[PDB]
């Protein structure tokens, strides 16, 4: 079906080059990734660690199913950006179901809904990221090692591409730039991992290097040494992209230089693939008996890199000034959390990195969201700060500095709120999602004798406290440095808003100001809904929790 | 003696006091058994709080003379004081003697 | 924000105040501050729970008539 | 003055039963063994759910 | 006291509020009272939702639960031989 | 429906209400302070009817509710002998902060009425939870209204405070967290008939001891570690300063009947020696140092750090004296260091918009009213008698004796101590001279607001003073159950 959709866009996208077409292409992208949905909700009756597909080259599990979905489900999340205006009109006029199905508005909406930006004016745009989809779902699906370096690849590739779409902003160019390079240097990582295995080993298929590995845990010509650190430089590979330090450098300054809009599928996808493939990986090269090859696990590298993205995440984002290079240490430190989950490999411990993924996903979209929709909001707004006026790409980056959130609480309450329970949930405070995520990793750590880490992680969090509050106490404790526009709320100028109905007829005609503006419905509904699943998860979590037991037990079994 | 009114019905224990013979995974029995046991040290207590009543009464009664006349609700007072104390149910629930 | 009385500030009791709240920024180590951090922080708290443990459970007066010891150890 | 009154008709008397609003007082704070049952009813639900908790937990790679 | 029902209804007429709240839109305009049975009508359609798949997890996990308890038994089973 | 869950949700009735009036009625103000202060006296009559009901001689939890829906993390409710005092302390406390801060809260309003109402359900449902880890939930959980209602409302270096009440708040918590994840790990559940029940090892009730006693050594707060006091019960608005001396305090020498006492009883008899140095230290360092503060609202702060410290003592004496008399000073506690702030941060900031004690002399003259109740609530912070908290410092301070001679006796220095600056503050603010001089426009006396307030909660702290049976009569059955010991010749009776 992912298949179909990219096939069909493509042939309509291919004879057009009309860039009115931009919001209808990610429109109908939407609806395909609904019908993708609707289909590997079919395939989830069965019970199985796994079901080779496709002469073995593919694998089917519950674990690979459910993880589809939900990738499927952010796409939809985020196509939402490209796919609906930022702003809109709203009169108690036209408010009711005959008004909304049956009746029209015309007015000049040219300039208030920006219909000509640059994020409505990309028609390749939806396809570029099905393709990252296409890849992504690949990944976890792959079997073979030469499965999995083509699906890697299809999905750097075109996060490579969305990262320099924006061909007009030397901003984006750079940090397409960086990123392609640097992660060139990745895959090169990733494809001497493959290919020291196949090489040592004469098979491709993953089925049969999880065999040998199994027949070598005993408790003298051939020790498998290949395995652990072959596995160890494929790894390296795999860090680079989900930017765990000490290979992190690169995700702040290309989520800073790329356009936000852009930054949230980009820092958001690639780790939910990714994490997932590994999952499979630590389960099934674990040494159950203490070996000569337990000494040497590739899994240590994990281990260490969590340590290194606990202390390099919250330290680094101590003195960061700018809001896209804060979120991108933050994440730097929650995949530590994920890391040290996904190197501790226990039935409570993969239900714990199981549920931190689908939750810090969620959480990180809704502050990508909100953050968005704050940068849409000062279209009515002034200001006179010099910083303010010397930014960069302010078009692509509307909000670029923490400073400029400052008294955004008295500028719109519920929204700050919004972003003060999202950031709070990462802080991990009870009784919020974040804080029942980070709960469930050090449970499982504390129980499997990782002390020394569940100590790390604690002290780390209270030092990545001190940033998140200086978030919160940039949007509280000072006053705005935004004023209301004078021209558009000045008692003189109105546009003229005019209602018709069913077929073609003046009902209404209607003077409307700035103060009739408002932040476009599918945006406030989406930041409404993962702002209530983060307060309320407390009385919520059975279906969800239960979700990750049963994955968990299959995993596990027989 | 004086008849147990009836608010010293609900309240009395229905169970010798003890964890002995006593099963932790029976919630009604396991409750009980700690009332029961606090039930005792709480009534030995009190048992000083009376002789020490009927001692003072004797105290004022006598006087000089007090030294001689109510000496025997005096030891009947020291040898609850050594005993009497409420200590809880915890050690018990915890620690088995055996003798 | 509200306006309260009108009051003769004094800006010695001014800056007085300010030096009180802000003499946590301008503290050192030295031979001195160390010595007085060590006795008040460590040495004495280190006396008195050193002679806690060596007196814990020595004494008891509860019912001890004549004839007896206050000591238990 | 109004505290003897108040005094005055708490007293339930020499040897008379506890008065008419005395009674009421007892009878809707009775509770004679509502809450033990509930509060074994609820420990039991819960032994249950951690040893099935264990199970899972604890079950063989 | 949650009642899975009950609490989804309670959910989807929150969204409708934390929306006009961010949006910074009136609460309770008269004309579009009706997003409050919508909101909260999709929100009990989840609920009824969630009740199956719960269904379906409560008996998912008891035959684990008893699957576990079967393989630990026959274990024993033969180390008494 | 659980009259405990009618406790937790009346304040989400007053926050609903509170924010919708707007879309219903420019609303004034006013109103929105009245939904408030409603809403609490409606928490006080339920409190009030459930201890018009409690059984005081009854081990099972009272009041709970039914679920047979179990989930991860379902939210039991339960009223005991221990708990059910700070949950009236609670609901007595919350009108009477708003009431203090009736007119000082000027800008957002609706802000500062919407923390409290939801602070007070989240303070509630500390003292009524029934398992360890709900118990941390709740705890936890009032961190983020405290942050912005400090950083909201507070005074000029509320930023700093608000940074330290958040982080050493933090921090405790998630060492007490270990140990609250190693306990569930062992017992395989946290609610509290299961979990008490359980043993642990030595090793494991060591390990476990700490973790939990570094949690609840922060949030004491003993000396050393109380930097986070001095600056968020200054900076912060009276009504938070007042919720946070009389409430949030007295969550933590809670906590040590339902974590330390009954489930760690070999780890807690074998460390009092550290805790009675601490202690010791505690009380006797900062009652030193709040002899030289000048800040008078720090002042007023600081010495709840030296009270604290002696009913931490009497809850490690394992004694049922050392115990009650604990709850009773913690109880009085809440009452006094309530007026001590109205007093301070209340009655002078508001018409001197200072804290200098340096301003401050001889207001007896102008203020009658004001010199009367600011003299019981010093007796009271003294330990004088006729006052509860002389009850609760004598029956701590006669358990801190018995289970150790020398560090009750080296408490015992708070009769010396606790008078030296309670009555030197006296002095210096209504006696000492005529009035200051710094004065250039004279001072009303209290208004009807203050008088109420003050009146209020002196007559807590006198009433039981005279008759404390009052709180130790349904203290008793439930507080014999976290003793740990035996008599030789009462011990194992068949
Ligand atoms: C139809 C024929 C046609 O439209 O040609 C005129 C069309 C231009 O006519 P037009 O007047 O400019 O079109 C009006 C608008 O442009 C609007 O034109 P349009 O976008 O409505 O129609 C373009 C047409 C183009 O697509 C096709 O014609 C399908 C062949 O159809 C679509 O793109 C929409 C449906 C796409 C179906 C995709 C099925 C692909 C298989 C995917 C995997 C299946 C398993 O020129 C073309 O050649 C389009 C056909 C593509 C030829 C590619 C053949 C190679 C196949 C490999
Ligand atoms: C977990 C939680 C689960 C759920 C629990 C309950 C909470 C949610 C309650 C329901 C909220 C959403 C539904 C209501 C809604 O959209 O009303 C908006 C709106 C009310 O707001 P308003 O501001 O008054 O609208 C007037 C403005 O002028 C409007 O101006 P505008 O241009 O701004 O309007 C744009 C409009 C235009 O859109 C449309 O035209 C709607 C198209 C609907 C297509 C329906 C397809 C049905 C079949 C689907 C496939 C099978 C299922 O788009 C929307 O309003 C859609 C917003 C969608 C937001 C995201 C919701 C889904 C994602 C949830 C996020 C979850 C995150 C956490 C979990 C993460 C993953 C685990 O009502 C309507 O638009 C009326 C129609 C409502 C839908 C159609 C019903 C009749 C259908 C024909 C008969
Ligand atoms: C917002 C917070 C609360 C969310 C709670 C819900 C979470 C749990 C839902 C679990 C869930 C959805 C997966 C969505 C994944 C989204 C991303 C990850 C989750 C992010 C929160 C997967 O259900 C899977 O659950 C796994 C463990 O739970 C099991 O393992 C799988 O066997 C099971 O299919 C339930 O799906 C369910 O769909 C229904 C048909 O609608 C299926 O019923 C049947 O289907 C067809 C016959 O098959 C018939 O045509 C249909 O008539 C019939 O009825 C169920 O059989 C089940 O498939
Ligand atoms: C302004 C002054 C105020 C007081 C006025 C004077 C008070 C006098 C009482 C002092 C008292 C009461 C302590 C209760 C304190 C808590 C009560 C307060 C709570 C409220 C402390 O008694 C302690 O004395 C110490 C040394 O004696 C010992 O402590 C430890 O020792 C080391 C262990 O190895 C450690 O090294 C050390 O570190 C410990 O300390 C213990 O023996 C004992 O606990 C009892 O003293 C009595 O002890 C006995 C055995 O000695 C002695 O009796 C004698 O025995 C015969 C010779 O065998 C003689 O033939 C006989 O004639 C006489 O009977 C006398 O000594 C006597 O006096
Ligand atoms: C900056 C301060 C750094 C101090 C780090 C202390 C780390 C202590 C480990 C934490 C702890 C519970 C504490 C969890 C919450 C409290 C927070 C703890 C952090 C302190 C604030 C693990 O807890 C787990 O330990 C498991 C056993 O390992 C048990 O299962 C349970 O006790 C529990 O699940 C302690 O468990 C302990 O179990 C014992 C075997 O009984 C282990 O062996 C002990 O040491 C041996 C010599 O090496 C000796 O033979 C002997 O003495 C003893 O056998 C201990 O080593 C320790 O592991
Ligand atoms: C949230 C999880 C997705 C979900 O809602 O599953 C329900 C549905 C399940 O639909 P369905 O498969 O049950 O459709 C009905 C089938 N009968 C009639 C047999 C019962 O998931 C979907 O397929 C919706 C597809 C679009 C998802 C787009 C997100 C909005
Ligand atoms: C609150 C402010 C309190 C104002 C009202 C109390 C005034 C105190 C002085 C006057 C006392 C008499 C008042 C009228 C009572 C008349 C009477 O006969 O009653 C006899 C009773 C004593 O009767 P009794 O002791 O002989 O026997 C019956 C009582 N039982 C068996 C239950 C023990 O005395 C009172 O009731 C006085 C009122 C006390 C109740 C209110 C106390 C203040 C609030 C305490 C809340 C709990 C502590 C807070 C924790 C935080
Ligand atoms: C009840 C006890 C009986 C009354 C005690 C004195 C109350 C007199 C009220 C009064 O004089 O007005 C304030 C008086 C009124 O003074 P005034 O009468 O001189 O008024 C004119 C002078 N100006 C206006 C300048 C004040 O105010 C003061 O001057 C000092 C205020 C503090 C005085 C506090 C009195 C003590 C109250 C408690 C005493 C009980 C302690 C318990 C002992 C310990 C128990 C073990
Ligand atoms: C010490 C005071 C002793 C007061 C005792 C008393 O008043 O008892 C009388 C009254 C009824 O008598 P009764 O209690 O039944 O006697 C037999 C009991 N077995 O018992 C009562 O309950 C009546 C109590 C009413 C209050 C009496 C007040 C006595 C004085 C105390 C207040 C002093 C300050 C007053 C200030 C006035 C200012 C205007």
């Amino acid at each position: 079906m992912i298949m179909i959709s990219i096939l069909s866009l493509l042939l309509s996208t291919s004879v057009t080059l009309r860039r009115d077409m931009s919001i209808l292409f990610n429109r109908i992208s939407i609806i395909a990734l609904a019908y993708c949905i609707l289909h590997d909700t079919m395939s989830l009756s069965f019970i199985s660690k796994g079901i080779g597909l496709h002469g073995g080259l593919l694998h089917i599990t519950n674990l690979t199913q459910i993880f589809h979905i939900f990738i499927f489900i952010i796409s939809i999340l985020i196509l939402q950006l490209t796919s609906f205006y930022p702003r809109k009109v709203w009169i108690p006029e036209y408010s009711s179901l005959k008004d909304i199905f049956f009746n029209k508005i015309l007015y000049y909406r040219t300039k208030i809904i920006n219909k000509m930006g640059e994020h409505m004016k990309i028609i390749e745009y939806p396809l570029i990221l099905l393709f990252v989809i296409s890849g992504a779902v690949f990944l976890i699906s792959t079997n073979d090692l030469v499965s999995i370096f083509l699906s890697i690849e299809l999905q750097s590739y075109g996060l490579y591409l969305l990262s320099t779409i924006y061909r007009n902003s030397e901003l984006s160019t750079t940090g397409g730039l960086i990123y392609f390079l640097l992660g060139g240097l990745s895959s090169c990582f990733i494809l001497l991992g493959t290919s020291l295995l196949y090489v040592n080993s004469g098979t491709t298929s993953l089925d049969g290097l999880y065999i040998l590995n199994s027949i070598s845990d005993v408790n003298s010509w051939y020790k498998p040494y290949y395995l652990n650190f072959s596995l160890l430089i494929f790894s390296i590979g795999f860090l680079f992209k989900v930017s765990a330090a000490p290979f992190h450098f690169w995700s702040p300054d290309v989520y800073d230089a790329i356009p936000t809009i852009v930054t949230t599928f980009v820092a958001i996808i690639a780790k939910i693939s990714i994490f997932i493939f590994l999952l499979e990986l630590v389960y099934y090269t674990n040494s159950n008996a203490n070996s000569y090859l337990s000494e040497f696990s590739w899994t240590y590298a994990l281990l260490i890199s969590s340590l290194l993205s606990l202390i390099i995440g919250t330290v680094v984002g101590l003195t960061q000034f700018r809001i896209k290079r804060l979120l991108a240490y933050s994440t730097i430190s929650h995949v530590g959390f994920i890391l040290l989950a996904l190197s501790v490999s226990s039935i409570e411990s993969t239900q714990a990195f199981i549920f931190y993924l689908i939750q810090y996903s969620i959480s990180n979209l809704n502050a990508f969201f909100i953050l968005i929709t704050i940068g849409f909001s000062l279209y009515g707004y002034v200001t006179n700060n010099k910083e303010y006026k010397s930014l960069l790409d302010k078009n692509n980056s509307p909000i670029q500095l923490i400073s400029q959130l400052k008294g955004y609480f008295y500028i719109n309450p519920l929204l700050s709120l919004s972003l003060a329970i999202t950031i709070f949930s990462f802080v991990g405070v009870p009784p919020l999602v974040g804080f029942f995520a980070k709960q469930m990793v050090l449970s499982a750590a504390l129980d499997n004798g990782y002390i020394f880490l569940s100590l790390i992680a604690i002290i780390t969090s209270v030092i990545g406290a001190v940033y998140y509050l200086n978030v919160i106490k940039e949007i509280f404790f000072y006053s705005p440095e935004h004023e209301v526009n004078p021209v558009l709320n000045e008692s003189d100028s109105n546009f003229s808003l005019r209602i018709l109905n069913e077929k073609n007829v003046l009902i209404r005609s209607v003077l409307l100001k700035g103060r009739n503006i408002f932040i476009s419905s599918p945006f406030s509904i989406t930041i409404s809904i993962i702002t209530n699943v983060i307060l309320l998860f407390i009385f919520m979590n059975k279906e969800w929790l239960s979700m990750g037991t049963i994955l968990v037990q299959i995993l596990f079994s027989a | 003696p004086t008849p147990e009114s009836e608010a010293f019905l609900a309240k009395k224990p229905q169970v010798p006091p003890t964890f002995d013979g006593v099963d932790y995974e029976d919630n009604k029995r396991l409750k009980q058994a700690q009332d029961a046991i606090i039930r005792e040290q709480w009534v030995q207590v009190m048992m000083g709080r009376l002789v020490r009543e009927e001692l003072s009464k004797c105290y004022y009664r006598e006087g000089v003379n007090h030294l001689e006349k109510c000496g025997k609700l005096r030891e009947r007072y020291l040898q609850l004081l050594a005993n009497a104390k409420v200590k809880g149910y915890l050690f018990e629930q915890q620690n088995y003697w055996s003798k | 924000g509200l306006q309260h009385y009108k009051i003769a500030m004094d800006p010695a009791l001014v800056r007085l105040g300010s030096m009180i709240s802000n003499r946590y920024k301008y503290f050192r180590w030295t031979k001195r501050t160390a010595l007085v951090s060590f006795m008040y922080v460590v040495v004495v708290p280190s006396t008195i729970g050193y002679l806690a443990y060596k007196t814990d459970g020595l004494w008891d007066l509860r019912a001890k008539r004549r004839g007896d010891l206050i000591s238990e150890r | 003055a109004s505290s003897f009154v108040i005094y005055n008709i708490s007293r339930p008397g020499p040897n008379g039963e506890p008065s008419s609003l005395h009674k009421w007082f007892s009878k809707i704070s009775d509770y004679k063994d509502e809450w033990e049952t509930r509060n074994t009813l609820m420990a039991a639900a819960l032994e249950q759910a951690a040893h099935d908790k264990h199970l899972l937990l604890t079950a063989e790679r | 006291m949650v009642n899975r029902i009950l609490f989804w209804t309670g959910f989807g007429l929150a969204v409708r509020f934390w929306q006009l709240g961010i949006e910074m839109r009136p609460f309770f305009n008269r004309k579009s009272l009706w997003a409050y049975p919508l909101f909260g009508g999709v929100g009990a359609s989840f609920g009824y939702w969630l009740q199956s798949i719960d269904e379906k997890q409560t008996k998912m996990l008891e035959e684990r639960k008893q699957a576990i308890l079967e393989k630990r038994a026959r274990r024993a089973q033969r180390q008494a031989e | 429906m659980s009259l405990l869950y009618v406790l937790l949700i009346i304040p989400i009735i007053g926050i609903f209400l509170i924010s919708t009036i707007d879309s219903f009625y420019f609303f004034n103000v006013s109103y929105y302070k009245k939904i408030a202060l409603i809403t609490t006296i409606l928490n006080l009559i339920v409190s009030l009817i459930i201890y018009i009901l409690f059984d005081f001689s009854n081990n099972q939890f009272q009041f709970i509710q039914e679920n047979l829906d179990l989930s991860f993390y379902d939210i039991y409710l339960g009223v005991d002998g221990v708990s059910i005092y700070f949950v009236l302390l609670t609901t007595i406390i919350m009108p009477i902060a708003l009431v203090s801060n009736w007119n000082s809260i000027t800008n957002n309003i609706k802000s500062y009425l919407i923390i409290m109402l939801l602070l007070e359900t989240l303070l509630l449902a500390v003292f009524l939870v029934l398992d360890v880890l709900l118990f941390y939930i709740f705890f936890e959980s009032i961190l983020p209204p405290l942050f912005i209602l400090i950083g909201l409302f507070g005074s000029s270096n509320k930023v700093r405070a608000s940074f330290y009440i958040f982080l050493y708040t933090l921090l405790g918590s998630l060492f007490l967290l270990l140990s609250i994840l190693t306990m569930s790990s062992i017992v395989g559940t946290t609610y509290f008939d299961v979990l008490l029940k359980s043993s642990f090892e030595y090793t494991t009730q060591l390990f476990l001891f700490f973790g939990i006693f570094i949690a609840f050594a922060v949030k004491t707060p003993v000396w050393g570690l109380n930097s986070w006091l001095l600056r968020a019960h200054v900076e912060s608005p009276l009504g938070g300063s007042i919720v946070l001396a009389a409430i949030v305090l007295k969550l933590s020498l809670y906590g040590v009947f339902r974590l330390i006492l009954p489930i760690l009883p070999q780890a807690s008899l074998n460390l009092t020696y550290i805790v009675y140095a601490i202690g010791a230290i505690t009380v006797l360092y900062a009652s030193f140092s709040t002899l030289r503060t000048v800040d008078v609202k720090e002042l007023i702060a600081y010495s709840s750090v030296a009270h604290a410290a002696i009913y931490l003592m009497g809850v490690f004496s394992n004694t049922i004296q050392g115990l009650e008399g604990a709850i009773l000073l913690g109880l009085a506690h809440g009452f006094v260091s309530s007026g001590l702030f109205i007093c301070a941060g209340g009655i002078l900031y508001d018409r001197t918009g200072t804290r200098l004690i340096y301003f401050f002399r001889g207001l007896t003259q102008i203020m009658p009213l004001f010199s009367l109740f600011f003299f019981i609530l010093c007796l009271g912070n003294a330990g004088t008698p006729l006052t509860l908290n002389f009850v609760g410092e004598f029956m701590s301070l006669y358990g801190t004796l018995e289970r150790l001679p020398i560090a009750g006796m080296l408490a015992s220095t708070s009769i010396i101590f606790s008078a030296a600056y309670s009555i030197y503050m006296y002095n210096r603010i209504a006696f000492g001279g005529s009035v200051s001089l710094y004065f250039i426009d004279c001072f009303r006396d209290l208004t009807k607001r203050e008088f109420f307030i003050l009146f209020t909660l002196v007559s807590f702290t006198v009433i039981l003073g005279i008759y404390p049976s009052f709180v130790l009569d349904g203290l008793h059955y439930n507080i014999s159950s976290v003793v740990y010991g035996i008599e030789p010749n009462a011990s194992y009776l068949t």
